[PDB]
């Protein structure tokens, strides 16, 4: 967590996208929070997700959960503690897996929810 | 020194008064402090009361097991009340328990219909988590808001605030399923509020869920027709959510969201308007030091005598404007 | 990849549902980004898991979510994110935002191509411009040039302390002389760090040209001139008496 000898090499490879996670990462004015940011950098999204819990902050879990597709991770996660719009997230979970069924022509998994959601 | 006489006043004759005060002088109280809680009913708050304070001598045994155990009337049947609960479990310092413990008794009492009980219940538990500066869960501060932003709805509407009401209503349809009791009449005058404030769209999408077969037939029977036709001929116009500065990072999200995409934590909220605060006008009641948007709360502060939220007197000008807010804004992360 | 060609995505995607490479993924995901079809793109992505692009994607999303309607600014981002650095560059200037150019250009430290990208003009921008770039040159330890490049801008603070940092007393006596009036610790700074290396050659001779010459006549025998010490004491009696008594 440097974050001035790491844009300097993120220049010396042309790469845009470390530089502008760079920045993002410089908004954040939390540490453990770049941390969780870092880590999810790298890919350990398990790790990141377990951090997001231990630090009370299911909302980002739920969120980063959502931002890849394990809808049901975000089922899980719904099941306990409460948030902002917990139907709404809930609704869009269950149609998000009925979609993710039914390209797959898995009917009757993609038809038990699309019920439980509308 | 041992007091022997006190420890042992009038105990015979099956009883002294509080023979549990007695009792109760020093050392480990278990003769009569303990035979309430041998009583399976309640011979006197007083007893269980002192018995709080016989586990506040933080006796770490099988005595505040047993306490606990009366307390929630598994073996006696008839418990008095889970407030008993959250006092017990403070006095031993095992705050992670009591937070559960206080959002169990929220949670329920909400679910059962009792609805500004409920909210003065958790603010009172809010009350002293806060005091004692342990941290509070995620859990119990957003089933405050969400258990608040129902009393706004009202106060918005009698004060007759349309566009208020019909944001706070949003928020507390999209957790509807919380609020089981009124689960038609809340998401209906949900509705009724979104359109006659212009917010229709969303009313369209809510009164489909109204009239969902589930929710339908149970529809009000006052404009069960008038629902229908808004459905049946719905606009998609809705008046754009207004936006606002993040206080302590500068982006600019809308009212009602709380989760800023930017800083990602996690903004409080308003004890008027139920909004996201903004640095210039930041303020506090005086007495349960929660936030509010100056201007609103000034606004709202219309002969309504107390706070929004603690339920306590407030005026005109014991309210004035604060300037410090990092005191307030202090990233937990980095605290 | 037929459908990719006559853009049909959402048909694209329908078809490779049925069991594709990662590879042929990630040219539907790259390609309905280009489309801008994010829907696609966000199933696409998903399915070859990216938390760069999917929150890139999310970013798009949450914006359009508010007043954003242009689509030239959009693609030119998602260009400035795959790594063109060019077709990105005229699809920002064709919208109105050259302003992003200039900082994608400045981020990449291409300044050769920054130059022509200040569309504004100079209100406070060439400036900022021409400080990123010194500052690169600094920091990647060709520091002669930086000194003239923060020169050319107002980055007196800069150029003094990078000089003094090696020690430009062959150069700091131009600058300082070419500096001129008698700024509070820019003129005077390179005078601070004049004493500090071996340049009381020059110490007294710049808050002279900046004005002090009491203490600087002090100073004079802080170069162990005594005899230069009362003739500047005479310019400055008062001066003369405070600091003659060390003489004595
Ligand atoms: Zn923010
Ligand atoms: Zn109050």
């Amino acid at each position: 967590l440097d974050l001035y000898t790491a844009e300097q090499a993120f220049v010396r490879c042309k790469d845009y996208q470390g530089i502008k996670f760079v920045k993002r990462l410089g908004k954040l004015l939390s540490e453990s929070m770049k941390q969780a940011e870092v880590v999810g950098y790298f890919g350990r999204f398990e790790e990141a997700e377990r951090t997001y819990l231990e630090m009370d902050r299911r909302d980002l879990a739920i969120g980063l959960r959502l931002k890849l597709g394990d809808w049901f991770r975000v089922l899980q996660l719904l099941k306990t503690g409460s948030g902002d719009a917990d139907d709404s997230l809930l609704e869009q979970a269950n149609n998000a897996i009925g979609d993710y069924f039914a390209d797959r022509q898995k009917w009757l998994n993609a038809v038990q929810y699309y019920v439980q959601g509308r | 020194e041992d007091y022997q006489s006190i420890a042992l006043y009038f105990e015979g004759e099956k009883r002294y008064l509080q023979a549990g005060k007695f009792f109760l002088l020093c050392g480990q109280y278990s003769r009569a402090l303990k035979h309430f809680l041998k009583c399976p009913s309640s011979e006197d708050n007083v007893a269980i009361e002192m018995a709080i304070e016989t586990v506040g001598q933080a006796k770490d045994e099988l005595l505040t097991n047993q306490l606990i155990d009366h307390l929630l009337g598994e073996n006696d049947g008839m418990p008095k009340d889970a407030k008993y609960l959250f006092r017990l479990y403070m006095a031993l310092k095992q705050y992670r328990e009591a937070a559960q413990t206080a959002i169990i008794i929220a949670r329920e009492e909400q679910s059962a219909g009792n609805y500004r009980n409920a909210h003065d219940v958790l603010f009172s538990m809010y009350a002293e988590l806060k005091s004692q500066k342990i941290k509070i869960p995620s859990e119990m501060a957003t089933n405050l808001m969400i258990l608040h932003s129902y009393i706004l709805v009202k106060i918005h509407v009698k004060n007759g605030d349309h566009m208020k009401g019909a944001r706070m209503l949003i928020r507390v349809a999209n957790n509807i399923s919380k609020f089981p009791s009124h689960i038609v009449p809340i998401l209906t005058s949900t509705v009724i509020e979104c359109h006659r404030a212009g917010l229709k769209n969303s009313a369209f999408s809510f009164a489909a869920m109204l009239m969902r077969p589930e929710y339908r037939s149970k529809i009000d029977a006052k404009y069960k027709k008038k629902i229908e036709g808004m459905v049946r001929r719905p606009d998609i116009s809705e008046i754009e959510e207004a936006t606002t500065p993040c206080p302590f990072c500068k982006f600019l999200l809308p009212e009602c969201e709380l989760l800023c995409p930017g800083c990602k934590n996690s903004i409080p909220y308003c004890i008027a308007t139920g909004r996201h605060m903004l640095k210039d006008d930041w303020t506090v009641c005086p007495h349960c030091d929660f936030p509010a948007l100056y201007s609103e709360l000034k606004i709202m502060l219309n002969t309504e005598s107390t706070c929004p939220m603690c339920s306590e007197r407030l005026n005109a000008a014991q309210l004035k404007k604060i300037s410090d807010c990092t005191q307030y804004l202090r990233t937990e992360e980095e605290l | 990849y037929q459908y990719l060609d006559r853009k049909l995505f959402k048909e694209a995607y329908q078809i490779a549902c049925l069991g594709v490479t990662d590879t042929d993924w990630r040219e539907l995901a790259m390609e309905a980004l280009e489309g801008l079809d994010f829907e696609t793109a966000k199933k696409a992505f998903i399915r070859v898991q990216d938390l760069r692009y999917l929150e890139l994607i999310s970013s798009i999303e949450e914006r359009k979510k508010r007043g954003e309607t242009n689509n030239d600014l959009f693609l030119a981002d998602v260009f400035s994110y795959q790594g063109k650095f060019h077709e990105a560059a005229k699809l920002y200037k064709r919208s109105g935002h050259e302003n992003l150019a200039l900082e994608m250009y400045t981020d990449l430290c291409m300044f050769e191509y920054a130059k022509d990208f200040l569309g504004s003009g100079d209100p406070k921008e060439t400036k900022m411009l021409i400080t990123k770039q010194a500052d690169w040159a600094r920091n990647i330890k060709e520091p002669k040039a930086a000194v003239e490049m923060y020169i050319s801008a107002g980055e007196h603070v800069k150029a003094i302390e990078i000089c003094g940092d090696h020690g430009w007393v062959d150069m700091l006596i131009d600058i300082a002389r070419k500096l001129d009036k008698a700024e509070r610790e820019p003129l005077l700074l390179c005078a601070t760090y004049l004493k500090k290396l071996d340049s009381p050659g020059y110490a007294a001779e710049t808050y002279l040209k900046m004005g002090d010459l009491k203490s600087l006549v002090q100073l004079h025998v802080e170069t162990q001139r005594w005899d230069e010490a009362f003739a500047l004491g005479e310019k400055h009696p008062e001066f003369k008496d405070d600091i003659y008594m060390p003489y004595a």
